[PDB]
């Protein structure tokens, strides 16, 4: 049976087009047929400032996004010589495990969903709402938050983050051991 | 129907139109309980909209159903596509009249139930068939094949655990001796709640009407995440809402049938009042149900052919050689109250590891 | 005694079935369509007789269902890698 | 309690093949099917009756035979499958079922219980087979379907399904009709013949043994139970006979040839069952079935999927034990004196003379003249040059089982006043 | 029958598709997670009517375009469109999806309205969920005839009403 | 036994259930806006090949079906037994055992050898 | 009786017309489950109740399900392929019935039989003790034949 899911059918998350070869119950082969995303970053980047192009990195991997910022940003300071201050370090580096944190909950979320049930996706996402409402603090942005910069970050960090980070991270132990 | 007297035909015909129009009004209502109970479930709240208690988002919904562009699919076998959703819903409402509600007369005069019938338990397996009919013959008039495939998964699945059914079964039948409905109720209310003698039986059914699309196979299938299912993916306006409601009523059916078979059909210890005790035991399977639905997996159809096929219907029929023997050399009825009680301590102490 | 003329009638269209029906299949099904016959007839000869042939219908019924997975097995072993399974395509052994 | 030895053995063996190698369950099955045979011996003049089952000197004798059959044809499949020999065993069980019951439905039973294991024993996988298997399916079915009505009708007639009862005019006669029907297509009876040819054709040559040895010898059995009308007797066999030994006549091919001999030899048969002797039925069964297997182990040495007539030539040069035998077997199924098969011809017909049915009997006798023909075309190729042909001499096993076939078919041709005697109670 | 010519059976009908608005996302990019965010136990679209989520397009009225629709996945949206009942709306969700947002090139469509009929837009980058939820009641009072544009123009129940299908 | 009035009544059930459900095709199907289209009418899945072109079905789901027919040949057997078994004392239930023994030897069989194929 | 009897029976022979004519195979099967239960009916209306039920569970619940299976597994519903037409043969099947039906009514005609006995309904309550009894052994029979014919179709399609 050379059967053709589809993208975005059934419920085949990131949207993907299938050619299974397959007789019965297994899977002989997966025919993977991918470009329904491809918006042209490598090209349209060619257009646009260094400074302009921190609005297109977190576009790509969307869930992860402050990996990008901070790849292209670390590649320009090193092409052109830039000085990281150790504050700035620190906050790009708790930005970037945040944004893990927010990516994993995803990804296991649509797994067990996926396959498997639905409830436990919730509570993942209870705490990713928590993530990002610490983003929105910060940023003033859910995701696609332009805040890293070629010298460092757009500004300062506002007094309520860490408050609200330390009740974050007492809370997550426990949660993460639930999950487990 | 030894007992029992017989309504007029007119009365008859009354009391079926009454418990069609209430499985109409039951299966949508338990859609917004189970859509509520979900969402209390994830810490997340239901439909405070609508309502108030979201209870005309149903009202709202049939409307929709209807003037919905009812499409009659090209290349789709034009009588066939209409014709299946008509013997799902019609045989999944049917075999509801034989629970009773009480003793002859509580249905103000005249009866509780609609029919008494003699045997029972093969009414129910026949018109339990028939739901897995309608299951695969829509799958194949859908005329897609995807559809067709989750169809079969669904007819094997289903077939399997229906086959067992009958194994589970057959139990209370050598202690009763009766196929009547209020006779096996009866019973229950001499000796007691049939369920402390044939625990293991009582189980096996329970996990069998799970895999009439109550849950956990889970790849029943729904179109959602898998090799679609069967039955649908083609309708649009009334007939998807007609499969939908069909399975609902399935599923209230079995958590129904579940206490007035196995348990205390309703006939309780103390206070004998006739509907209540019957709704409180539906709405408490109900709940463990909707419990299960959000809080397990699925079991990839293979893995839950595996188990129903080499533990379940093995297991119901070894039971049922037991009872078998025990009722043939009549020896006590105590023998299987402990019986029963050492097999649910077994099943349960090896959880605990 | 009408319903052993209805069931000689229907022997009579499970014959008409048999002898012009192209598929195997729809052959075994006019087949069954016989039995079924016979069955009623027994059982109008069983409420005349005194309700053995009842259970000989069982018996009866039973015997279907055995010969029938048999018989199906055998068409799918045939006609699986084979096309249509049309059984005057298979005229090889001839007199 | 050959029955219960049948049963333990078909049932333990099912699951122990899981354990026991092909070769192991083979031994195992042989060693059953002897100690069945044994048993039988040792309840000589035991009959033994439980319900419908009922085991007298017909029983006896035609379930030895069928128990023979099946050893012969058992001995020389060496398949890897314990499958293979599970359906013998089956088949076994159903044919003693089949014969030691006179009630219908019992019957019915038993007959689908011997009759669905050759269907599957039949597909060596060749393209043809499956065309046999085919055509032998559907038409047991049909008839399957007329023995069931025919049952029927008898219950209709009379309020029991089982044979002896007093029966009533025209639908007694149409019940008797619709069994009969069933029985001589399970005989291959002309005008019900069609599927034999094909059938012997298309099925692999030791199973065609184990068919026209077992099958026919139990067949036979069922049908001395029922009451024949003359006429209808008298019609089956002028139809079977001609046909079979006239469209042998125009056989290039030694199975089907065989087919339509087994036709006319069927035809011969049904002339005992005018009286219903089973004595004279007996003793021609026990040498028509000693014959026919004895031939068609030759076969299967020669080839399985098939054999043509000038396969058959130069056999004396290759084996003359063998070609003795089969020029032996041609002439017992010739029916020629002085052998055994001309014995068991003689009692039929003698039986035929004995109910006083002359023009039927003659027709037959011009037949069976009519079949030397091609029964000398066999018997006789055997000395002619050999032509490409492919030859395995067999095993001891199956040298010694064609041998011992012959002596016993001589043997009892010389002296039927051996065994003879005891085909009755069995003193 | 379209739910039309009877003044109190179309507000009625009105009235229950509104509130039984059947959303059907089409998720193409990191709007369509934002799209996801407006399921959580935060703030739910599953109070209004969109409770239930069916994958199959033979069973929704509402089509959510939540993303980037590169050119490649124009037919396979406009099919997943074309197979829906016919009383159908389409909201359009994001930059990339209303317009050609920052990705101005070969790649993305700069208007969904170019490929289906379009009934609300939502701009965004990503559209909050809150504002997902205000174009909801937006296209709910739409069917409702409540909705008027700019110009003093009352807006159709339907688009993909107004369009020679072929 | 039961008198046959339950079962004329049963009759009228499914009288009144049929009618109730052709009620409800008549409604869905007359309240539409019945505007087919050619792509509407298009089985599934951009364009074509949801399904597609492939080759017949597993027997894994005829093999389900037939155990099914044979093992509920056993349960229908097992019923009468069921209901008159006090009478028919240790005969009966050792005849019933045997009965069920054997089709479950039938059935380790077939489990032993297995059914993902 | 004759008023709803007579109804019984013409839904049975249509039924089988309908089984016997349709060159669909899927509407012939529907056809025959139809069959089956105006069968059943009259198996209930001439007192075999629990024969009637356990007609519809095995014939119509069971083995036309297994038949539904085969014939969607292996398409098959438009027969006339591969035709071998023999045009000749239609009325000549068309006469065969005729005649197997008129043999059948010359021996059932003026037959008349003694309806009357005291069935009780075709209950198991009743049936049992012939089932396990007199019938004990066709019983076994029928057992044993099932698990062959088990291990038959197991043995007949393991591809290998
Ligand atoms: S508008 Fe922004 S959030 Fe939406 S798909 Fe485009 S990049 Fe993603």
């Amino acid at each position: 049976m050379t059967l053709n899911v589809g993208p975005q059918h059934p419920s085949t998350h990131g949207v993907l087009r299938l050619m299974v070869t397959l007789s019965g119950e297994e899977v002989l082969e997966v025919v993977p047929h991918i470009g329904y995303l491809h918006t042209g970053f490598e090209k349209t980047m060619e257009h646009r400032t260094y400074l302009q192009n921190i609005t297109y990195t977190p576009r790509m991997d969307y869930l992860h996004s402050f990996a990008h910022d901070l790849a292209y940003a670390l590649a320009v300071e090193k092409l052109l010589g830039a000085v990281v201050p150790p504050r700035a370090e620190t906050i790009r580096v708790i930005l970037n495990e945040l944004s893990r944190l927010a990516s994993h909950l995803v990804f296991l979320g649509t797994g067990l969903l996926d396959l498997g049930a639905l409830t436990p996706f919730f509570y993942a996402f209870r705490e990713r709402e928590t993530i990002l409402d610490l983003f929105e603090w910060v940023t003033g942005q859910r995701f696609h938050h332009n805040y890293i910069r070629i010298g460092g970050v757009k500004e300062d960090l506002p007094e309520e983050f860490v408050p609200e980070l330390k009740k974050l991270l007492e809370v997550l132990p426990h949660r993460i051991d639930e999950y487990e | 129907t030894w007992s029992y007297p017989v309504d007029p035909y007119w009365m008859v015909a009354l009391k079926a139109l009454l418990v069609v129009v209430g499985l109409l009004t039951a299966f949508a209502f338990m859609t917004l309980i189970e859509r509520r109970l979900l969402a209390r479930f994830q810490v997340r709240m239901g439909p405070n909209r609508v309502g108030p208690f979201g209870l005309l988002q149903p009202l709202a919904d049939a409307i929709k159903s209807i003037f919905k562009e009812d499409i009659v699919v090209a290349q789709a076998d034009r009588f066939l596509f209409v014709l299946a959703p008509l013997i799902s819903v019609v045989f999944a409402l049917l075999a509801f009249g034989l629970i009773p509600f009480g003793p002859p007369g509580s249905f103000f005069g005249y009866q509780p139930w609609v029919i008494n019938l003699d045997l029972g338990i093969l009414y129910l397996f026949a018109v339990s068939e028939l739901a897995v009919y309608g299951i695969f013959l829509s799958g194949w008039a859908s005329g897609s094949k995807y559809s067709l495939l989750g169809s079969l998964r669904s007819s094997a699945s289903l077939i399997s655990y229906e086959l067992g059914l009958g194994l589970a079964l057959l139990a209370p039948v050598l202690l009763v001796g009766s196929l009547n409905l209020n006779d096996i109720v009866n019973w229950q209310k001499e000796h007691g709640w049939l369920f402390l003698y044939a625990f293991p039986a009582f189980l096996v059914y329970l996990i069998a009407s799970m895999a009439e699309a109550a849950r956990t196979p889970f790849d029943l299938p729904e179109a959602e995440q898998e090799l679609v299912g069967g039955y649908h993916t083609e309708y649009s306006s009334i007939k998807w809402a007609l499969f939908q409601m069909a399975e609902y009523i399935h599923f209230i059916t079995a958590s129904a049938l579940i206490p007035t078979l196995f348990l205390g059909g309703w006939t309780m210890p103390v206070l004998e009042v006739p509907y209540l005790w019957m709704f409180l035991k539906i709405a408490f399977f109900l709940f463990f149900f909707i419990w299960i639905r959000a809080t397990w997996f699925r079991l990839r159809y293979d893995q839950l052919l595996r188990f129903g096929w080499g533990f379940l219907f093995p297991l119901a029929l070894l039971w049922f050689l037991v009872t078998a023997l025990v009722v043939a050399l009549d020896l006590p009825r105590t023998y299987l109250l402990y019986l029963s009680a050492l097999s649910f301590l077994v099943l349960l102490g090896a959880v605990l590891y | 005694m009408s319903y052993l003329l209805t069931s000689a009638l229907l022997f009579a269209l499970g014959v008409y079935g048999v002898l012009t029906r192209r598929t195997a299949i729809l052959v075994f099904l006019s087949i069954e369509l016989m039995l079924n016959a016979a069955n009623l007839s027994l059982v109008g000869f069983a409420r005349a007789y005194g309700l053995d042939g009842q259970v000989a219908a069982l018996m009866v019924i039973a015997v279907a269902a055995a010969e029938v997975a048999v018989g199906l097995g055998l068409i799918v072993a045939i006609f699986r890698h084979r096309e249509s399974t049309a059984v005057d395509d298979l005229s090889e052994l001839r007199g | 309690m050959t029955l219960a030895i049948l049963a333990v053995f078909s049932v333990a063996l099912t699951l122990l093949g899981f354990v026991l190698p092909p070769q192991g369950v083979k031994r195992a099955t042989l060693l059953g099917l002897a100690l069945a045979l044994a048993s039988l011996l040792l309840t000589w003049g035991k009959p033994f009756a439980f319900g419908p089952y009922a085991v007298d000197g017909v029983s006896q004798v035609f379930t030895l035979l069928a128990l023979l059959g099946a050893l012969w044809t058992v001995g020389l499949v060496r398949s890897g499958r314990f499958e293979f020999y599970l359906l013998v065993l089956y088949a076994a069980l159903g044919m003693h079922l089949l014969a030691s019951t006179r009630h219908l439905l019992l019957m019915l039973v038993a007959l689908e219980a011997l009759s669905l294991p050759l269907y599957a024993l039949a597909t060596w996988r060749r393209g043809q087979g499956l065309e046999a298997a085919l055509k032998y399916f559907l038409l047991g079915a049909l008839a399957a379907a007329f023995f069931l009505y025919g049952a029927a009708l008898f219950y209709g007639a009379t309020g029991s399904l089982v044979l002896g009862a007093p029966g009533e005019g025209p639908l007694y006669a149409l019940a008797l009709g619709l069994l009969l029907v069933g029985l001589g297509f399970k005989a291959a009876l002309a005008p019900f013949h069609f599927w034999t040819p094909d059938v012997y054709q298309g099925s692999p040559t030791p199973v065609v043994l184990f068919m026209a040895t077992s099958v026919k010898a139990a067949a036979f059995a069922a049908l001395l139970r029922v009451a024949a009308p003359p006429e209808a007797l008298a019609l089956l066999v002028a139809l079977s006979v001609v046909v079979g030994n006239l469209a042998a006549l125009a056989q290039k091919e030694a199975k089907r040839l065989l087919a339509y001999s087994s036709i006319a030899h069927a035809g011969y048969m049904a002339l005992a069952l005018y009286t219903g002797n089973a004595q004279a039925l007996g003793f021609y069964l026990l040498t028509y079935v000693l014959a026919t297997g004895l031939a068609f182990a030759v076969l299967s040495q020669i080839s399985p999927d098939r054999v043509p007539l000038e396969a058959l030539r130069g056999l004396y040069r290759k084996d003359p034990l063998l070609g003795l035998a089969f020029l032996v077997a041609m002439l017992s199924l010739l029916g020629l004196p002085p052998l055994a098969g001309f014995w068991g011809k003689y009692l039929a017909f003698a039986e035929a003379a004995r109910a006083g049915a002359w023009g039927v009997l003659v027709l037959a006798l011009v037949t069976s003249a009519v079949s030397a023909y091609y029964y000398l075309g066999l018997g006789l190729a055997v000395f002619a040059r050999p032509e490409e042909t492919p030859f395995r001499p067999g095993p001891p096993w199956a040298r010694a089982a064609v041998v011992a076939a012959g002596v016993l078919l001589l043997a009892l041709g010389l002296l039927p006043g051996l065994v003879l005697p005891a085909l009755a109670a069995g003193g | 029958r379209e739910g039309i010519l009877f003044t109190t059976l179309e507000k009625l009908v009105a009235w229950g598709r509104s509130n039984s608005l059947w959303p059907a996302t089409f998720g193409l990019a990191c709007c369509a997670i934002e799209m996801m965010a407006s399921t959580d136990a935060r703030n739910d679209l599953a109070r209004f009517g969109s409770e239930v989520f069916r994958a199959s397009p033979r069973q929704a009225d509402v089509m959510i375009v939540a993303g980037r629709l590169s050119k490649k996945m124009a037919p396979v949206m406009r099919r997943v469109w074309e197979q829906m009942p016919d009383p159908k709306w389409v909201i359009s969700m994001g930059a990339c999806a209303s317009s050609g947002g920052m990705f101005n090139n070969y790649a993305i469509v700069q208007n969904v309205d170019s490929v289906v009929p379009v009934d609300v837009y939502v701009p965004g980058c990503p559209p909050r969920p809150e504002a997902l939820i205000y174009a909801v009641m937006q296209l709910q009072k739409k069917v409702r005839g409540q909705a008027y544009n700019e110009r003093g123009e009352r807006l159709p129940p339907v688009a993909a009403w107004k369009r020679t299908r072929g | 036994m039961a008198p046959i009035q339950e079962y004329v009544g049963t009759l009228i059930y499914v009288g009144v259930a049929l009618f109730i459900g052709v009620a409800a095709l008549l409604v869905g199907a007359l309240l539409g806006p019945k505007k087919p289209g050619r792509a509407k009418l298009m089985p599934y899945e951009s364009g074509n090949d949801p399904a597609g072109e492939v080759k017949r079905f597993p027997v894994h789901f005829y093999v389900v079906a037939m155990l099914f027919i044979l093992f509920d040949v056993e349960v229908a057997f097992l019923w009468p037994y069921a209901v008159s078994a006090g009478g028919l004392g240790l005969y009966g239930f050792l005849g019933v055992l045997a009965f069920t023994l054997l089709l479950f030897v039938g059935f380790l069989y077939e489990w032993w050898k297995g059914v993902m194929r | 009786m004759s008023l709803l009897e007579g109804l019984a029976l013409f839904l049975l022979l249509l039924s089988g017309v309908l089984v016997v004519t349709l060159r669909n195979a899927i509407h012939a099967a529907l056809a025959l489950i139809l069959n089956f239960l105006v069968l059943a009916g009259v198996y209930v209306a001439l007192d075999a109740r629990f024969l009637g039920f356990i007609q519809v569970i095995v014939y119509a619940g069971a083995i036309v399900v297994l038949f539904l299976f085969v014939i969607m597994l292996l398409f098959a519903a438009q027969g006339e392929i591969g035709f071998d037409p023999l045009v000749r043969s239609r009325p000549l099947a068309a006469l065969l019935a005729l005649g197997v039906a008129g043999i059948l009514a010359a021996g059932l005609w003026g037959l008349d039989l003694a309806f009357t006995q005291d069935l009780k309904g075709g209950l198991p309550q009743a049936l049992g003790p012939l089932l396990y009894g007199d019938w004990l052994f066709v019983l076994l029979a029928v057992g044993f034949l099932l698990m062959a014919a088990t291990v038959v179709a197991v043995a007949l399609v393991e591809p290998g």
